[PDB]
This record gives C-alpha cells, structure tokens and sequence, in this order.
C-alpha cells in the first residue's frame, strides 16, 4: 500500500525558497534539469535543506532589537554586573563653552541673573506680592500662601511626582465639577451597582475580549540609549550628567522597594510610611508578554514552521491510537539530531545512538530512526523521499501483517517535479 | 513521583486571613 | 427602543436562488438591486476575493442606503460593517491616507481560538500577604467543591479582583482563568456572626459538585485595527476608546502583517473580511481616490460599498466635471449598482410599512391622500407627515388618524416647494445674497 | 481555499538567461519591451553600485505599470527593501513633506548585521538585597546591591548587582523559581516563566512553563539581524532601550514623527561604514516606488530634485499615465506625465503599450484559472469582446458574479446566459455616463 | 569612512585652477566654463580670506550646465573645518518653525568657532591587574601592570578606578586609554598577543594631547536656550529660539575673540532652487545679510524671467530687484561637441565602464542631439546589457540597444501628442477601451 | 434618569477601639480581630462591628476621637466630613474645618 502525502509551503519555508530563487541569478531550468539527471549540487542542497527543516539552512534563535550601543563586553565567589550602556555617537563640547556660560564664576552673572529673574521679580513673592497671593488664596483656597511661590518655581515633574492630597477649606470659589464627583464614588465601588457599572466600560471591554491572554505582534527594529555629550577633562560634567540620568528621586519614583527593606525601614530603624519615598508609578502594561521586546523560540513554532514535520504530528496520533511500531529513512545526521531533540520533547520511545535484538526483544519501543532488518515492522515513512528505486526496494525489504509505505511531499517545489 | 510546590517566601509582610468564623489582620 | 429611519428593514429578502419577493423582509420593489445586493452578499459570504469596489448609483429618495442597512442586516453577527461618511475623512490630527487605511483595517475581523479553564465552588480559606505599602501581593486560595479541595496560588491581578468585589469565606465564585474575571454567584454558609458593617442580601445558591477544574474553548473576533492600536505603543488601549492613534508606523502594520499570516498558519486564528461603506462619496479629495484605487489592490483589503446621488458635478480637488462626481480611474474598477424612481403602489406600500412599524392606525382615504402628497411632493414628507399626524389625533382623544389630521398636518408643516414659492413672492423680508433686507413693515 | 486581490498571477518579468522575455511567462502577457527593460535595471539594482537612478513607467490606464514593479519587487527578493508607496501619503500632518519623502528614502536602504549578545539566564534561586546604611539621605537609593543566585543545565551562578539592574528586574516581575534572561548589551530582562522542576497545576495566572535553559549562564552568541537606516535614525531620534530615566519616560510618551537633523544622519552614516570597516555588516540597497506620481507637488519635485544627488540614495521608479498636464502646484507649466521638465532629464522613460484581443483573451484566462473557475469558449469569447468593448477591468471584476450566478444554479460551469445576467446586473462606467445624461434629476 | 556608492558628482574634486587663479581646460574632474571656474576661484579666495561678510553671490544659467558642479567643487576645494551648508528651497516650509526662524538657523549654521583645548591622556596596554578585599570587603585595594613599547609602569588603584575597571571589564593584553579628570576609560582593542586587534602604542604613557574644537553658531544657540538640551540637535524640534539668547552668544564670541581664547571660522552657505522661496523669505536674506555674522551665500537659478513666488507679478530670475542689487551675478554657458565627450569619458573612468571609441562617438552625438544628462545615465544602463552577452568593452550595438529601451524627453512627448485618446488630458478624460 | 439607594453610617466618632484577637499570631504585633467604632448624631447613639479591613481607612484618612466620619455600608471606605463643632474653641489657634453635627439618625436608607 503505496500512498503519497502532499504538504504546503509556510511563510519562512517560501521566504527561504524566494531568496534561493533570487540569489542564483534564475538558472531554475538547469536546475530542473540536473534534478532530473540525478558545482551545481552543492546549489540544489540549499534548496533541499530549506524543504527539509527552514533550522537546518539557518537556525531560529532569540529575536530581539538590535542593540545600538557600545558596552563593556569580555573578551574571553560572585561576579559583579553593572550597567555599563553607552551611545556610540559621541558629542564633543570645549570646555570654554561649558565653563563661561553654564557654570557661575567671577567674571559671568549666572546666579545674579537667576535670582534677579527667578525671586526679586517674581510675582508670586509674598514679601512683594501679598495682595496678589491672598486673591489666589481666596480663588483656590490653598491653605498657604507660599503654595503659588513653590508651584511656579519647581518643575512639572517634580510637581508630579511629590504631588500630595491635601485638604482645602470650603469657603473658596473652587467647588466640584459633575464628572468629578461622579468618578469618586466609583473608587472602591464593587460590582453590579449601576453606577459602578455605567462608568466602568473598559475593565469590561478588557474582559469580555480576553486581552490578558493575547501575544505581541511588534517589536522595534533598533533600540539605542541617549547621545553621549563628552567634555574632556572635567569631573563637573560627568556628575551632573549622572545627576541628570540617574536621578534617585525620578528612578525610585518609577520602581518599588523590596519587602524586607520596607521591613527594615519601618520596624527596625523607626522611619514612618509618609516618610518613604513614594514608588509605584510606572504604569502596568497590557499583559505579561507586553513587558519586553524579547521573544523567545517556543516548541509549538518548530512544529508549525516545518511542513512535513507538522504532518507527521498530525499522522502519528493514528499509528499510536492504533498500536504500530513506525520508522523513517533519512540522508543527513542533521536530522537525525532534530528528530533527537524533537523526540525527546514529545517523550517517546525511541532509540539512543545490537539495533536487530533491540528490535525484537523490546516491542516497547515506538519509532526508529535509520539513515541509508526488521520484521514485526507495519508502517513505515519516507521523510527525504528519495525516487531511485535501488535505494527504496532494499529498504523496502529491509523490513508478517499488511505493510504501508507513506511519502511526505511538498507542493510547488523540486519534489513535486520529482 | 510527585512534584514538590513552589516555596512560599513573604517575611516582613502584613497578612490578612479570611477563615470561616472569624477574620484576622495582622500588622506591623 | 426608539424608532429610527430604517427601521423596518431587517435582512434583504430573497430567496435560495437569489430572486427577490416583490415585498418580504420590509423591502419592497426594486429587484434588480436587491438580486445584485444580494450577489455582493454572497461574494462575501465567499470570503474568498478582497479588494473589490462596489458604487450604488441614483435619484435621492430611491433605497441606497435602505439597500446597505439590507446588505448589513443580511451580513449577521461577528462580521464586520463599517458605515462612515465622505465628511468624516478631514481630521486634524490625522492624514487622509491614515483615516481612510484605519476605515479600510475596521472592516477586516480576526476570529482568534482560545483554551480557557472554569473554577467554580466554595471559598474556605483566603490569605492575602501584602508589603508595608501596598504594592507587592501575593496570597494563597482555599476553593472547595463537593468532591474535591484544592489550594491556588493567587497574583496582583487576581488579589485585585477579590478584593473588590468582596469575597468572604462561604460565598461561591466562578474563575476563568484566560480572562480573569471573578464573578461572585452568592452565598451558601450563612455566617452566623456577621459584623453590621454592610448591607448585603446575597443570594442563596447550591453547593456546586463534580469537577473543580473545567477546560473550555472560546471564540471571539478582534478588528485588525485594533491589534495596531495595540501594538503602537505602551497604552493603546486607551487609543482605542479616546482615539489619539496618530499615524501608526509603516513599520507596525508590516510585523502585524506578518503575524496575522503566521496565526493563520497554525490555526490559531482565521481572517473574516467584512463590508465597507462610504455613503456620500462625492464628498472626497482627489487624493483620497488616488490613494483607494491602490489601496484596493492589497490583500487585506475589504469589499467597499459606495453611495452617490449625484451626476456630472465636480470632482473635488480639481477643476473639471466627471460622471458622479468620481475620477474615471476609479470608475474604472468599479461594478455599478443602478436604482430607479418608484410608482404609486410602492409608495403606498412603504407608507403602509412605516405606519405599522411607528403603530399608528391609519383609515384607507387617509392612506391614498398620504400616497397623493407622497407621489406629488417626496416619499420622506409623506413619512414624516405620519407621526405628526398622529400627535394631532391623540388631542381630539380618538386612536385612528383621520383625513382632518392629515389636512391639518399638511397646513401645518410645509413642503420644499411651498417654502420656495412662499420665498420668491417676499424676497424683501429675507436676507438677500447681496445682505440687502427690509425690515421696517412701512 | 487561497485568497486573491488583483495580482499574485504575477510572479516575476519571466526572461531567460540572456534576458529575452517569453511571450507567456510568469503571468505575463505581452509587454516585451517594457520587461526587457525591467530586466536591465533589476540587473542595474543588483549590481549594488549605482546611487540616484530614476526611471518612470509611462503609459495609459490598465497597461500594467503596477504589474511590472509587482514583478520587479518579486525578481529582487525579500532580502533587497522594496518601499511601496502612493503619491498622496507624503502630505502629513505631524511634519512637513520633505521630511515625509527623506524618511522613505532611508527606509528604502537596508542592511544585515551580525551582532554577538552577552547573555545571562537561569532559574532563579536565590533573590536577597542589602540595605543602604542611611536611606532617606537624599542622593542614593534605598538598597546598595542585590544578589541573584541563576543555574543552569550544568552550572550555577552568583551574581552581584547594582541597582539599576535591578530595577528592571523588578519591573519585570520576578521571583524565586522563575526563569529569566538578562542580557547586557542594554540591560533588558525578560522572565520567560515558571520552572518545570515545580509543581505546574496550582496556579490561577495562564502561565507557561519551562524547563531549564542548556549550557552554562554566561554565554556570547552570535544574532543576524536585518535593518534599515531609517530604523537606526528613528531609534537615535526617540531613545528608547537604555536604564536611565530620560529612556523610560521615552516609552511613556506619544510618539509624534519629528524633523531628523542632517546631523543625526552623518553619524549613522559614520558608524554605520565603521561596521561595515569591521567585516560585520553589508549594505543592502533597495528601490522605493512611488505610485500616482502626478499628485505630487511643485516642492517636492525640487526636493526630490536635490535629493536624488545624495551618494546614499536608492533606486526610485515613478509611474504615471497622464498626457500634456499642468503640474500641481503651478498654474502654466505643462509638461509630460504631469512631471516637471528638471526631473525627466534626471530619468528613463519606460513605455507601456496598450493591449490586443487575443491578449485580453488570455489575460481573462489566467485570471479565470487563478480564481480557481472554469468557463466555456462562448462565454471566454463573449467576455474578450466585452473587454475590448469596454474595459479589461471591467471583463476582468465581471468573473466573480459570473461564478457565484453560475453555482447558484448548482452548476460548475460559466455559460453565456451567466454573463448576460451579470451584464443586466451591473453596469459600467460608459453605460452609467449614459444613463446620467437622459434623466431628470442626476439618476 | 563616508560610505557611497557613486554620486552624480563623484568626480568633482575641486576645483582645477593655477596659483594665478587660473583655469586649466581639464583638472580635478572639471572641463571648460573658464570664466565660471575663475569666478568661483575669486569667491574661494574670498571666503579663505575671511575678512569680509555677508555678500551673496548667484550662479545663473541654461539647466544642464554645471551649476551644481561648480557648488561642488567650491564646497570641495574648502576641505574639512570650514563650515558648509546646503539647503533647496523647499526644506524651509516647516510646520513648526516659521520661514525667518529656519533661514535664521541655515544662516548661523555655516559660521563656526576654532576653540584649541588640551587634554592629558594615559595610553597603553594592560599586563596584569590584582584586584584585593578585604575581610569584609569594605575597602579595595588594588595594582596595574601598564607598559607601551618603551616603558613600563604600576599604577595603585583607589575606590573610583576599581569601580571603573571592574564596570567595562578589561583583562590583561587589552589595550585602553584612561582620561584621569573625568574618568571615561575606552578599549582600544587586543593587542597582537596569540600566545578586535590593533598595536601596542609607543612613546610615552602620560601624553598632554591638543584637539581642535569647531562649533557652529547654531549650537551655542541652542545649548545656551534652556527650553531644550543638546538633543534637539539630533532629534531637531528646537521650536523657534528666541533672540534675547542670539544677542549674549553674539557678546560672548565678540569677547571670546577678543581675549583670544576663540577664533571665527565663516564658511559657505548654498541655496540651491532659490526661486523656490516666497517674498517674506526674500525680504528676509536682504536684512539678514549686513550682519557681522553672516556667511557668503550662494544661491543657483536656472529660471528666465518668471513669476515671484507670494505675488503677481514676474521678475528676473524669479528674484525681485532689491534682491538682485546686492547681488553679483555668476553665468554658466551651454557646451560643446568635445566638451560633452570630455565630460562623458570622465563619467566613464568614475563608472569604471570601458568604452570603445565608436560608442563614446555615438553617446556624443546623442548628446549633443538630446541631453548631457540622458547620456550620461545611457552609459551605466549600456554595461549591463554588455554584461548579459558575456563581453567587457561596451560597443555601439549596446548603447543602441539602450537607446531604443529607454526613452527621453523629445521622444516621449512625441509618442504622447498623437496617442493622447488613452492618456488622461487636463479635463480627465481618456479612453480605455480598444474599439468605439 | 437614574435612581440609587444609598445605606449610609454618619456621625461623630464616640470611641476608636481595635480589638485584639485571642490567640495572636506569633512574629506580628497587634492582630485585629475586628474594630468597635461608636457613632453619635441628634437624637442618636449606636456603636459597631466592622470589619478588620477598615482599620487601614481609618489610618489613611487620620481619623480621631472627635472627629465626624462618613460611613459607606458596601465598601465600606470611609471618609472624613470634618471636625465636630463642639471643639471648635479647643486651640486658640488651628487650621481645621468644623461642620455641625449631621441631623437624624446614624443609619437611614435614602432613594
Ligand atoms: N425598497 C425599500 N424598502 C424599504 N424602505 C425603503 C425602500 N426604498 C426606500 N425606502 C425608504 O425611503 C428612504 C430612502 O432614503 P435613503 O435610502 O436614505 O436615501 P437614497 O434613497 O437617496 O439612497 C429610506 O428612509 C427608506 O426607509
Ligand atoms: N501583461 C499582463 N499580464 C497579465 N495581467 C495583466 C498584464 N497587464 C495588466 N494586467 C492586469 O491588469 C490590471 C492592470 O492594473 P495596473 O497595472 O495596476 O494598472 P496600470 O496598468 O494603470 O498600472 C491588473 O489587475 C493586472 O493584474
Ligand atoms: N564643467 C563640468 N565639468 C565636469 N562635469 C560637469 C560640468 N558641467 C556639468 N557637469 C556634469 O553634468 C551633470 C549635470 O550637470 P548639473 O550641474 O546637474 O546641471 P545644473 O547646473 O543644471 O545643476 C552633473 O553630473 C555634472 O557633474
């Protein structure tokens, strides 16, 4: 029983074809026909490698951005791991520019200019401008005059990261707006209240699509740091640039503390929790997979990218549901190895590479590997199928009850032809 | 065989026990 | 609900060899566009052809539109139907390109496979660890059913849920796990000692026995523009629903490509392309036509319905005059759907049809007096006479609407050519082109 | 079973070996010169020396210009960029047009680098900070270093940890009994998920489970990636990758396509030829196309003008079918092809030539066998002079309601009466026009 | 180093003139235009001179004449260290800078300053490294082996250096270099030790080098804004400066020049397309041109006299009057039979295509007959279809070949003017079918 | 048109008493087995039983004895109305905001 099974080409298999088409100038007749005489072996061993399995011709990895940067790499009891990413353009500054313009001296005003535009002029001063801040104060009703001084003079993230909930007295002109005191009552709010329910679409969009198991389609290409600004020969500059990218406040404001070290602020050293710096502000993402651009090879993808492979899954579930000892012929070691690997993944029994009494003594045994004597032997698999028939009939009667032979086949490539 | 679970590891954390009769809340 | 203008028109009315019933479905008359409309439904019902433009062509007050909410209503439940407008295109924070690549990758839904797992039964034990702060969770989860017990292990995410929505000992909750939703279905221990804190009656349920652990399989449709919007950036999510997607990356839209073609690869997940419609298309740029005769060549591409009540006018843009107001490239790859003028039973036909749907009892002079002003003026007069009528029979306090109601109606509320004729005799008292008006009345 | 949108018939220009086109061949019909001519600059173009090269696809409507830059685009590969591209996608609203077309310039150029990844990874076993000796001093952080004990298959490993690290392993959500990846190029983790040497069945959070990565933990290995240059001047523009603060805000924020300095694009350009010094990256180059070149403006003419003298650029080709047109942007400068007499000088015309019946015939045939659907000869007949008649869009967009009438009356076979019934069903542009000047009220 | 593949101006390497300032018929990969190359070689002289300011130039002429090439061989025969910038224009239409903001930072773009800093530098490479903790290991101590070819020393480490070699791990035979005041330390490489690869430095090991700063006007105008950083110069959304800034950079350069810590480099502003630009921008560059920063700006026409771009008037040039007082005019002329084969074996040689005499007499007389340009682009289509028949030499049956492949102007208006039933006219209108 | 029935504990706080557990859990201090809090209005006085959870409202909010409090019964989530009026002369001077004492009694449905 002779029966031939056809498979279609996957999207890495026709990119991997579509490149071999086009890198040898489209000699796609003398390769036909050097495929029907049997350095042109040496070309059509590409094509059939990428037939075969799209690992062999180039192997799947981790895929992740390219990394733009230039860190300390080895060139080769604990190990130390610092951060040590750097931009590989480098800025150049003299140091005159820096030292007349930016940094105060003797002979330049920086400071006097700051304060003269920054405290004397300014209009929120209350040793100035009272009247100004007590319309203010009566407008908003914050409960300190210093409060319009310190918003006007300290930056809007830093405004935003140590922004507090304090109270306001009542006797202002400020009151509270519809939509504001329709989203404070749903804060804490369970469900099924019709009003927790009427402003919460979201949460069921989120819910009612399954987004918290759905995977990520894109990642970026490149991923680079800042530009590196270099001054040479001062220390100022590489302090304040350190100041400026590892500033302690932004970087514990987007990141937690350890729960021991909470422990050992709180208990053993007496400092109370309005005390700590507040932490907790980077936002969630979407899922789990969401939080990186690293993506890593999965053993469901090797099944699914290999053609022939994903047929052979899908035809062992009959021949293991109907109790049969299987065996394939190959041509490489190669994938005698991938079978290995794939095998020992789906835990079968297979063999470890004498092999006749192994056959026949132990009928435990699934599936054999051989590359180019058995008899209690009923399905067997052509994988690199092969049409010179001096190979296939001593295969055939290499190895009682009714024998199929199955052939994989690939559609629209050489085999097809073949 | 059977597999061993997962340690459990929260020292220096608050708990909240929810039993059948009565609920505890433990501090620091 | 409310009643709307197309209402009555649920499905397309045809039969199994696509001939149409002369009145079925709240359709009536027009059978060469309903037996066309209904070959364009069975074309994407095909899903096996993309990129094919459709113009629906003809008088105002014809069906076009009757005709697209019938093709809409005929397409069913999770297929796509984007309905927009010639005027919605011009934004500005988005191109012409990017609005109309956004309307074109609505109407393509990706129906994705997913393996759940159900837990259901009675909560013994909650343990619920937490930090000094607050932030990191963690905690241990004692469910219990009939014949099993088992302990869980719980996150952020699922503390979070328990918490809100209050869960105590003896209440019986359901789990899926893929989508994270708790559910509470009530209470079944009756706890004897209740602290008078709320003022909770939940309800009495069963226990639940058998297995704890349920596997099932679900099924739901994502649109290929969300999975953009998704992946754009950190918090698309809320894109979606505010709507600041400002012009996703090339870049985006090839990866998304790519792996929508890979999840159709496996079986994961399947392409079900829908139905675009553009009604008032004569409103467009000529840019917006250059950009959809190549946009229609793509293979994610939907079937794009177009509506015109227009002639030889204007094209936008330019300063020339072309058939329905459309350059000749686009006309080009375009199939034409033509729609004619009703007669008298049709009319007669609709008025009847638009009467039973708003319940207003109509007597048989009023009906032909109704179809007399329907077939000398327009059809959406007549339609919109019926309502006001009706409001006018509730005062005298009788439920049948007679001719006097109608008459009165009709003295009431005037048509297009009774306002021009009443304009032209007195162009004094309205404002003039030129801004010249008198107002004194001596 | 397949799904097919005016093309994929077409799968390459088909020439020999000496460049000679066949008469049917990879889905082409006719248009022999016009292939020929492809056939050279897919040569030039693979060649991989020339910089600013024009050509421009001239013809009428329905002659096969996107067809033959469909086959261009298939004859060159996958690992050579192709950036398609309409004539109106250049007017933006975030930035101005010049930039828009510079930016496609320099998506249209790739390259492959092979890039070696220092990489830490393991099962986590041991996760134990230490405390800072004044933590609420106002410079320096909370805790001073964190150790993490990884193994592996056949190893085991102790490393010690700033604090910046460990930042994004905490934010990655890591614990005792996770498998993660470090890697130290720019310090991004990733945690993969739980270890299998666990209990796998007692969990309420859909994750998977994997076993212990092979080797030892410190491995180098070796990555072949594929960019463009507009990928790296995108990544230099908004710096996202790094562990200070100015890069994680960078995620945070909407992104928002701003002017590239000329600046920026000299040190890419400075860096990139010190890889390629090193024997690790090749250039690619690529061709952009740009469809309806005709809508373009006055402005970007110029600037395409200045732009094609650049020793990077790539190969362009326009296409256009419009006679003796005034050009957008001017008011009295007719010129052919709607293109301005400074930038045909910088070019090569392609013609295209119209079509016959017998090509139309067979056109309608491979499109009639692709969309998998048999038809008669009468009715093939009947649809080649329906063509010649009308439109070949017109005979080709025909076959589909001639299909489904066909199968709607449970036969599989395309007959004449099909293709009157779809001619009474629709209609085209000629008989519309018609229709719309005998009417009343623009019917 | 500055990668390319070929320009359309690749053999422009200067400009070929004598110590006279006088033009040889074929030097740096110029032919002809004496008169232009002279003019050109006394607005060289003008700019390296460097004592005169803000004087705008204009090349005009006939397209197709080398009005671009003599732009690139000025901004050739400059060299490095003199700043150079070309704009269209078209570039200055921004959405988020107004035209006299962007012609602003175009003009203080191509005027820089010399600043001469040194700096001392450690140099060489790495024998062996001990790195030593304590029992606790608060404190580390810690020893480097270094040596060039000449010396050798051992340095002992403090906490800042330890942490600074441990953080960018460095072995032993790796070669570094260590800047002391600010402590970057950067790996050269391996040195050539089997037992990437460069050599071991010699000389001394504690070396005080000097490096030649220039910065532009544009960046100190943008780094003493406080609205944004030094990276808007590469993201560039610098969003309209203001002057108030421009005033104190302009005081500060006069002072730095003037105590001698400074010195003003002005170079060479291009405009190529200037008929491009409206009225305001016009009106604009006359202002802006009597500054004492202001460079030498060259701006390239080919128009006749035309419509003014913002009005409704037409002007010479495209440029209005008051523009053109200021200006002195440059004009390029139309070539001959021996210099479009001149330029023609030049683009030849560049190419590395090898002709035949009768093919380049051939490409001549078909260019003199239609376009400079269009013979030019013939040349590199013509090897290829040399290349498919397996032959080096490109004879006349190629260029044929190419010629009748690929169209050019003439030639395709003609094919257009009597088929213009199937092309689409200004009313759009066209027909697609073959019959009726 | 939407209509909501609120059930509502308001007044001013008479007693603040975290009560312990019997058996205390070993490495924790001050386990709550539940939290008494006694309310007071016009013509009004009821003390309750509340869940341990509360007693972290009643840290984040800062409320004492004196002070006069607003009770949610579902999600519990308590807030502060202000101080009593009947302190309002304890410190010559101070910045807080005296309200009267809320009318009615403690517990009351309202539609
Ligand atoms: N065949 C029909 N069946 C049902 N209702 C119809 C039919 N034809 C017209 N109508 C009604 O007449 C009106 C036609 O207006 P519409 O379809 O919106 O614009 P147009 O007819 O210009 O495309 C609709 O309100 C619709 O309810
Ligand atoms: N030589 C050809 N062989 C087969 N099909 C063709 C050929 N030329 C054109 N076509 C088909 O005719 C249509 C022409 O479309 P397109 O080339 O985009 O328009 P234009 O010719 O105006 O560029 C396409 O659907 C294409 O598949
Ligand atoms: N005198 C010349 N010497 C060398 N090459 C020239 C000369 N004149 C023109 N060319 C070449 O002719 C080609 C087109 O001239 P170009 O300078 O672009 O014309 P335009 O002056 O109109 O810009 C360019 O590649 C240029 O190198």
């Amino acid at each position: 029983i002779e029966i031939d099974v056809l498979c279609d080409l996957t999207q890495r298999q026709a990119k991997l074809y579509q490149v071999l088409k086009s890198q040898i100038s489209t000699n796609y007749d003398a390769i036909e026909n050097a495929a029907t005489n049997d350095n042109l072996i040496n070309a059509v061993m590409q094509f059939r490698k990428v037939c075969n399995h799209p690992d062999l011709f180039e192997r799947a990895d981790v895929d992740s951005p390219f990394s733009f940067t230039t860190f300390g790499k080895t060139t080769s009891k604990f190990t130390d791991l610092i951060y040590s990413s750097r931009n590989p353009i480098k800025y150049s500054l003299p140091r005159l520019i820096y030292e007349d313009l930016i940094l105060p001296n003797y002979n330049n005003d920086v400071d006097i200019a700051n304060k003269l535009k920054n405290v004397k002029f300014n209009i929120f001063n209350p040793s100035t401008n009272y009247e100004l801040c007590l319309f203010l104060s009566k407008l908003t009703g914050e409960p300190s005059l210093n409060e319009f001084f310190r918003v006007s003079t300290t930056p809007l993230l830093k405004r935003v990261i140590e922004r507090t909930n304090g109270p306001k007295n009542t006797d202002s002109l400020s009151f509270k707006t519809i939509t504001q005191e329709l989203l404070e009552v749903t804060r804490n709010a369970p469900s099924e209240g019709v009003m927790a329910s009427l402003l919460n679409v979201e949460k069921h969009a989120y819910e009612r699509e399954y987004l918290n198991c759905i995977q990520r389609g894109y990642h970026p290409n490149v991923s680079a740091p800042p530009v590196t600004i270099e001054v040479l020969g001062s220390s100022h500059v590489t302090n304040s640039i350190n100041n400026e990218l590892f500033d302690p406040l932004i970087s514990q404001a987007l990141s937690d503390i350890p729960a021991i070290t909470q422990y050992n602020m709180h208990v053993k050293k007496g400092i109370p929790v309005e005390d700590f710096p507040k932490t907790g502000l980077f936002p969630e993402p979407l899922n789990k997979n969401f939080s990186s651009n690293i993506s890593m090879p999965s053993m469901d993808r090797f099944i699914t990218e290999s053609a022939k492979l994903r047929k052979l899954d899908e035809l062992l579930v009959k021949l293991k549901s109907e109790g049969h000892r299987v065996l394939i012929y190959f041509q490489m070691t190669k994938m005698m190895d991938l079978m290995e690997e794939y095998l020992t993944y789906r835990q079968y029994n297979h063999i470890r590479l004498d092999l006749v009494h192994d056959w026949q003594t132990n009928p435990e045994i699934f599936v054999f590997l051989l590359s180019t004597n058995l008899t209690a032997a009923d399905t067997v698999i052509f994988y690199d199928s092969d049409w010179n028939p001096t190979i296939d009939s001593q295969a055939m009667d290499r190895a009682t009850r009714q024998v199929t032979v199955y052939r994989l086949l690939v559609r629209g490539t050489i085999e097809e032809r073949m | 065989f059977v597999k061993p679970r997962r340690p459990y590891n929260s020292e220096g954390m608050t708990r909240i026990l929810r039993r059948y009769e009565e609920d505890l809340f433990c501090t620091f | 609900s409310l009643i709307a203008a197309h209402s009555h028109i649920t499905g397309l009315g045809l039969d199994e060899n696509l001939q149409p019933r002369p009145t079925s479905e709240g359709m009536v008359g027009q059978l060469q566009a309903r037996r066309a409309a209904g070959v364009i439904l069975k074309m994407v019902q095909n899903g096996t052809i993309a990129g094919r433009a459709v113009l629906v062509a003809g008088p105002p007050s014809t069906g076009k539109t009757a005709l697209a909410m019938g093709v809409s209503q005929s397409l069913g439940k999770d297929v796509p139907f984007t309905a927009i407008a010639g005027s919605e295109i011009f934004s500005l924070e988005l191109s012409k390109t990017e609005a109309l690549t956004q309307a074109f990758r609505k109407s393509i839904g990706i129906k994705i496979k997913e393996e759940t797992e159900l837990i259901e039964g009675e909560v013994v034990e909650i343990q619920i660890d937490r930090s000094i702060t607050g932030g990191h969770k963690q905690g241990k989860l004692t469910i219990k059913t009939t014949d099993m017990e088992t302990i869980y292990e719980l996150g952020n995410k699922m503390i979070d849920g328990l918490t809100k929505e209050k869960v105590l000992a003896g209440d019986v909750i359901s789990i899926d796990k893929a989508s994270g939703k708790i559910t509470k279905l009530g209470r079944s221990f009756a706890r004897s000692r209740d602290y008078d804190a709320m003022g909770a009656d939940t309800r009495f349920v069963q226990c639940p026995e058998g297995e704890l652990q349920k596997r099932k399989t679900v099924v739901h449709t994502v649109s290929l523009h969300e999975i953009d919007v998704i992946n754009s950036r950190t918090q698309g999510f809320l894109a979606l629903f505010t709507g600041d997607t400002g012009e996703i990356r090339s870049e985006v839209r090839d990866q998304i490509n790519t792996k929508v073609a890979e999840w159709k690869e496996e079986g994961k997940a399947e392409i079900v392309p829908g139905v675009l419609f553009i009604d008032e298309v004569h409103m467009l740029d000529i840019e917006c036509f250059s950009f959809i005769n190549r946009a229609l060549e793509d293979e994610f591409a939907p079937i794009v319905m177009m509506a015109t009540n227009r002639g030889v006018s204007k094209t936008r843009g330019t300063n020339y005059k072309s058939p329905h107001g459309l350059p000749l490239d686009l006309l080009d790859r375009s199939i034409i759907i033509t729609t004619k003028s009703y007669n008298e039973q049709e009319i007669k036909t609709i008025l009847s049809i638009r009467a039973q749907e708003e319940e207003v009892e109509l007597s048989s002079d009023a009906l032909d007096l109704l179809t007399k002003t329907g077939v000398e003026t327009s059809l959406r007069y007549s339609s919109n006479l019926i309502s006001v009528a009706q409001q006018i029979a509730m005062k005298r306090k009788n439920n049948t609407v007679e001719v006097e109601d109608v008459k009165r109606a009709y003295l009431l509320f005037l048509d297009s050519a009774r306002s021009v004729k009443y304009v032209q005799e007195n162009e004094s008292q309205y404002i003039d082109d030129q801004g010249n008006v008198q107002i004194s009345i001596a | 079973v397949t799904r097919t949108a005016a093309h994929t018939h077409i799968k390459g220009l088909g020439l020999d070996e000496s460049g000679v086109a066949k008469r049917v061949e990879g889905g082409f019909v006719g248009q022999i010169e016009a292939r020929e001519a492809c056939g050279v600059i897919v040569d030039l173009i693979k060649a991989k020396k020339m910089s600013g090269r024009a050509i421009l696809l001239a013809g009428g409507p329905s002659t096969g210009k996107t067809a033959l830059a469909l086959a261009i685009s298939q004859e060159l590969g996958p690992k050579v960029p192709f950036c398609p591209l309409v004539g109106s996608e250049l007017y933006s609203v975030e930035v101005k047009k010049t930039e828009t077309l510079m930016e496609n310039f320099r998506r249209a150029i790739g390259l492959r680098i092979k890039e070696t990844k220092e990489v830490y990874e393991g099962e986590v076993t041991e996760l134990t900070p230490e405390d800072a000796e004044n933590p609420l001093g106002g410079y320096g952080k909370t805790i001073s270093h964190v150790i993490v004990g990884l193994k592996s298959a056949k190893g085991t490993k102790t490393l010690r940890l700033d604090p910046t690290i460990y930042e994004s392993i905490q934010r990655e959500k890591v614990s005792i009994g996770d498998v993660i990846y470090i890697e130290a190029n720019t310090g991004a983790v990733k945690r993969v998920g739980r270890s299998d040497a666990y209990a796998t069945e007692f969990d309420l959070e859909t994750e998977e489970y994997v076993p212990l990565p092979k080797g030892e933990v410190h491995k180098k290995k070796e990555i072949v990636q594929d960019v463009t240059l507009h990928d790296l001047d995108v990544a230099n523009a908004r710096p996202q990758g790094g562990q200070d603060v100015i890069s994680m805000m960078g995620q945070l924020l909407k992104p928002k396509k701003t002017e590239i300095t000329e600046k920026l694009r000299q040190e890419v350009n400075k860096v990139v030829a010190k890889y390629i010094d090193q024997g690790v990256a090749e250039l690619i180059p690529g061709v952009l196309f740009i469809d309806e070149v005709n809508m373009l403006d006055i402005e970007i003419f110029t600037y395409l003008n200045k732009a094609l003298e650049s020793n990077i650029a790539p190969v362009v080709v326009l296409a256009s079918n419009r006679g003796m047109t005034t050009v957008r942007g001017t008011e009295d400068v007719i010129s052919p092809h709607g293109v301005p007499p400074d930038l045909i000088d910088r070019l090569l015309i392609v013609r295209t030539l119209p079509y016959d019946k017998d090509e139309i015939r067979t056109i309608i045939e491979r499109r009639a066998t692709v969309e998998r659907l048999q038809v008669e000869s009468s009715a093939l007949d009947l649809l080649a002079t329906m063509g010649t008649e009308t439109s070949l869009r017109y005979a080709l967009q025909l076959l589909a309601p001639c299909g489904i009438l066909a199968q709607t009356s449970n036969r599989k076979e395309i007959v004449v009466n099909d293709v009157n019934e779809a001619k009474l069903l629709f209609l085209d542009a000629k008989r519309s026009t018609k229709i719309l000047e005998t009417s009343a009220n623009y019917l």
